[PDB]
């Protein structure tokens, strides 16, 4: 299977005390492994995942001081956007960047991306081929010309097609036990009476990794979306997720709906009815 | 320019009364990252409690997960507060076994 | 790892 390796970082404005909140978080695949805060006394990239603990000082020290950078850089840049935007020096603004490399089974690199964000609408993005960039206001063609005028996408594309995907092989073989498993569906079914006539059957699946998976409810064998019910995949602490669908249906014909399973773990779709 | 937060309150494992488990209320969609959120005892509020690190997805909007150690007895009952600049009052969803 | 010296300004 194919693996992932994403770093978020939030960097929000706050006027009152003066200087911004600065927080980085990076995922392996579904399994967060490392973080940053600004406002936490440790001033350090902290691992969240045992198998990045093994590296040493020099892992730690280059990782916190690159981050630094990054939080220096996007505090001088919130400033330069809140012109671009001609916005009230009073108020509170967030600029938000998602970056990452994709590899595949043969562990070779599959794709590249980095996307930057102010105030929950997208900024900037380096385009597919990792030469070109999309903005998408004014204020960004503002920023294009002047990355474009200093070939940023060389450095980008220098990371993700190398640090990047060596050190997410690197991170994948340390965790090989856990970031390479699949812990297929736990499912079950419960019915809940909601009238003398309607009742609903709802569909569990839990304890499951990765946190890609497919929820179905067939009735008759034809999928069913009118009064249907999913809810967002939420996670469960222990580094597993959750997640249930459901549907209304008569009295007496509970037997004519079949709620599908597709996910990682099962090797072939499974297949559930109330007994 | 701004979300209003989804929220969805669970236990880590199934809920069987005197058997210890996890009280998770997980809030994600909403937009700035600035949020209150408590877990609820029978209407207090729980004061050993943690959160996971800020994280958001494609439409950069964000999720956190809330959680705390915590023991079902049939007779407590236990729900999830938010407030949030998108929310006019702070939000309470109570917990449901079968979620 | 994290993405190395950039100081990229926007």
């Amino acid at each position: 299977g194919s693996h992932s390796m994403r770093y978020f970082y939030t960097s929000v404005s706050r006027p009152g005390r003066g200087e911004p909140r600065f927080i980085a978080v990076g995922y392996v695949d579904d399994t967060q492994f490392v973080r940053f805060d600004s406002d936490a006394a440790s001033q350090r990239m902290e691992p969240r995942a045992p198998w990045i603990e093994q590296e040493g000082p020099e892992y730690w020290d280059q990782e916190t001081r690159n981050v630094k950078a990054q939080s220096q850089t996007d505090r001088v840049d919130l400033g330069t956007l809140r012109g671009y935007y001609n916005q009230s020096e009073d108020g509170s603004h967030t600029i938000q960047i998602m970056y990452g490399c994709d590899v595949g089974p043969d562990g070779r690199f599959l794709r590249g991306y980095r996307q930057d964000a102010y105030d929950g609408k997208d900024y900037i993005a380096l385009n597919e081929d990792l030469r070109s960039w999309t903005a998408a206001d004014m204020a960004a063609q503002i920023t294009k010309r002047k990355w474009e005028a200093a070939h940023a996408a060389e450095q980008q594309r220098a990371y993700l097609e190398g640090r990047c995907v060596e050190w997410l092989r690197r991170y994948l073989e340390n965790g090989k036990e856990t970031l390479q498993r699949t812990d297929p569906p736990k499912t079950h079914m419960t019915h809940h009476p909601i009238s003398d006539h309607e009742a609903t059957l709802r569909c569990w699946a839990l304890g499951f990794y990765p946190a890609e998976i497919t929820l179905t409810w067939q009735r008759d064998g034809e999928d069913q979306t009118q009064d249907t019910e999913l809810v967002e995949t939420r996670p469960a602490g222990d580094g597993t997720f959750q997640k249930w669908a459901a549907v209304v249906v008569p009295s007496g014909e509970e037997q004519r709906y079949t709620c599908h399973v597709q996910h990682e773990g099962l090797p072939k779709p499974l297949t559930l009815r109330w007994e | 320019i701004q979300r209003t937060p989804k929220i969805q309150v669970y236990s880590r494992h199934p809920a069987e009364n005197g058997k210890s488990n996890f009280l998770n209320c997980y809030v994600s969609g909403f937009h700035p990252s600035d949020i209150e959120v408590d877990l609820l005892k029978n209407g207090e509020r729980i004061e050993k409690v943690e959160h996971s690190d800020l994280s958001f997805s494609k439409d950069w909007s964000f999720y956190l997960l809330y959680y705390t150690e915590f023991t079902p007895t049939e007779k407590d009952e236990y729900a999830c507060r938010v407030n949030h600049v998108t929310l006019s009052q702070p939000k309470i969803v109570k917990w449901d076994r079968d979620m | 790892v994290v993405v190395g010296a950039a100081g990229v300004g926007k």
